[PDB]
């Protein structure tokens, strides 16, 4: 397994300095070619920086002198020190090991950087309790609504992850107020409505907001 | 390099033969990798060097090229093949990726199930309202959705979000978000959400009462 | 551009370069070896396998290739001057008697 | 019209560097004499800097080497680069064109600089709902209260600016907590209480706080 938890960064004011960290399973960071791609939301991936097996550093034109790369022998942890940031650097950053010609790869799940000026505000959790007009002989649906959260990401879990069938999490859309929203719904048989208790769990990693809302048909 | 991918909306039915073409602006010889990025999950490396598929991949993806123009092929379109594929050249220092070719799957239509949720009492007493009408299991993402305000055409006040295509059942889910303030909510009591699907049937009429 | 002499249509696999080395070469260093380069901790016992690679790789020179991939012979002339008396001077042409 | 939107600056820590910008309607900045006055709150206007028609710069004693002036031919925008600031520079800054002897003038509305150490905190909006003890046959009054806002300025609008009659905005006063407060009241006939909806709009430009509160008699 070459699995990477390259997880660092969440967001700063314009002109700040963030510090990413990557990580490493089968190999040592200082022996293999590694690089850092950059995927803007809804745009083609762009190449920021790259390290070699002997310390050579290469950068991209837009990050000449604001970005730095650095390799850590002690704990793997390929480090990328973001400095002199701005309001258009918002993108998902993926750690990447590239063996140059013989072919294998690791692209780790990658981390989100949304660097902006606004402030962090907690989500507003609202109950979708199912209405009485649901089909008696059919299958009813009920879900949990989360409104006005910032920033990304937000994960919605049902029954502490025990229920994956019929889960439909709609992608976040930008409202006029600058705060994000999403709707999560599930489809479950009506026979378990009065005998299984359904609870929605909204997660906000940046502010460590842990809100659990229990939902019951009315 | 000005990497160029020519197909961006290409849609084939189950089990078909398609082809992706990545084109460059110089001779990159054979150093162009083909990636596969599923929604949310991190990209995978499918064909390194433009002529070598990595071991462990299923054996349908083949690519061949040299110098400027390269091509990518798909031999059997399994339903779990929905993703966005990228072409990368890794030996000219200004490493530039390609635009992506979002691939999707095509099948027959399906009858959608429509649910709508009423606002909660706490939000209504906290000066704001939220009305959401939900559409699930429909074909396609493009559909006619409208709102009626005092029997007058309404625009600039609605928003819709479409879930990504499902990998195994190929169904769509749609949600519309409407927001109002306490003064406007307390004065207006009829709201309806009506959508017409491609399948010829009776238009869906949604009604709800305040008391229940 | 030594295109004609060093280009084999099959490729001339006798010209090669070192893809990976732990450290950058010191100026004017000469280094010749076949030793496996690993990514994992396993010694790997010198086989072609995961985290095991042959460091030299060929240039694959072939005629139907562009200007970028074509043999280019290089001759780096240097001038060494030491405290010993100089022995490599320059034709020094003259005048008729 | 010589109308100036010399609007730049809001506030920084002590030792920061702010950048003002002025602007220009009938004339070009580099051809006419211009200067920058400084009005401390409740004090006589004091003269900071002045530019000439050929680039001569003159400063005041208190701003020798902390302040700079600079003229921009490309977009008018007479620039004044405030550097090496401190905790007593808080004043309203007015852009000013002075034709020297023949007599005309532009003093633009001017911008507020409150440079301090405290942090920005949003306003607390509270409902003044009118009491039932209002005169039945007379004229009743109701208004919107804003508490604990920082920094200045804050504007209160009624019916999105449609209502100017009877508007009384009290000047801000410093509380013991370092946060400002104000009270806005209006006088309207009681006949429009149940038929016209009154809403107060508090505005905070520095933090882009857009809070709208609907007020109804109880």
């Amino acid at each position: 397994e070459v699995q990477l938890v390259e997880s660092g960064g969440d967001l700063v004011q314009p002109g700040g300095s963030l510090r990413l960290s990557c990580a490493a399973s089968g190999f040592i960071v200082s022996r293999n070619y590694m690089s850092w791609v950059r995927q803007a939301p809804g745009k083609g991936l762009e190449w920021v920086s790259s390290i070699y097996s002997g310390g050579s550093t290469f950068y991209a034109g837009s990050v000449k002198g604001r970005f730095t790369i650095s390799r850590d022998n002690s704990k793997n942890t390929l480090y990328l020190q973001m400095n002199s940031l701005r309001a258009e650097d918002t993108a998902i950053y993926y750690c990447a090991r590239d063996i140059p010609r013989h072919g294998g790869d690791s692209w780790g799940q990658g981390t989100l950087v949304t660097v902006s000026s606004a402030s962090t505000k907690g989500p507003s959790v609202f109950p979708l309790a199912p209405s009485s007009k649901s089909t008696s002989g059919g299958t009813a649906a009920l879900g949990c609504l989360v409104k006005d959260y910032f920033p990304e990401p937000v994960t919605v879990s049902w029954n502490s992850g025990a229920l994956t069938s019929g889960v439909h999490t709609f992608p976040a859309v930008l409202q006029s107020s600058g705060l994000y929203s999403l709707s999560s719904v599930v489809t479950v048989p009506s026979s378990s409505l009065g005998t299984q208790t359904y609870i929605c769990n909204v997660n906000h990693k940046p502010s460590n907001t842990k809100v659990d809302k229990k939902v019951e048909p009315k | 390099i000005r990497m160029t991918q020519s197909p961006a909306s290409l849609s084939a039915s189950i089990g078909d033969r398609v082809t992706i073409t990545c084109q460059a602006s110089q001779d990159i010889n054979k150093y162009l990798n083909w990636y596969q990025q599923k929604p949310g999950k991190a990209p995978r490396l499918l064909i390194y060097d433009a002529s070598n598929l990595e071991t462990g991949v299923p054996s349908r993806f083949s690519g061949s090229g040299s110098g400027t123009d390269f091509t990518f092929t798909i031999s059997s379109l399994q339903p779990e093949d929905i993703a966005t594929y990228y072409c990368q050249q890794y030996d000219n220092l200004p490493i530039t990726f390609g635009q992506g070719t979002r691939l999707e799957i095509k099948r027959t239509v399906a009858a959608p199930s429509v649910f709508i949720f009423p606002p909660s009492d706490e939000q209504l007493k906290s000066g704001t309202a939220s009305v959401v009408c939900l559409l699930n299991n429909f074909y396609p993402r493009e559909a006619k959705v409208q709102w009626k305000v005092d029997n007058a055409l309404q625009s600039g006040n609605s928003q819709e979000s479409v879930t990504e295509q499902d990998s195994k059942d190929s169904t769509y889910s749609l949600s519309s978000t409407l927001t109002l303030s306490k003064a406007d909510y307390e004065k207006h009591k009829v709201y309806a959400c009506e959508v017409t699907h491609q399948g010829l049937s009776s238009p869906v009429t949604k009604s709800f009462n305040r008391g229940e | 551009n030594s295109n004609k002499l060093d280009s084999k249509v099959g490729g001339n696999y006798n010209y090669r370069y070192r893809l990976f080395r732990k450290s950058n070469l010191k100026p004017f260093e000469r280094d010749i070896s076949t030793e496996i380069y690993q990514a994992g901790n396993k010694p790997c016992n010198g086989v072609a396998g995961v985290n095991c690679y042959f460091p030299l790789q060929s240039y694959g020179f072939r005629p139907t290739y562009g200007v970028g991939h074509q043999p280019y012979r290089v001759v780096v002339l240097s001038f060494e001057l030491l405290h010993a008396p100089a022995t490599v001077c320059g034709p020094k042409k003259s005048t008729n008697l």
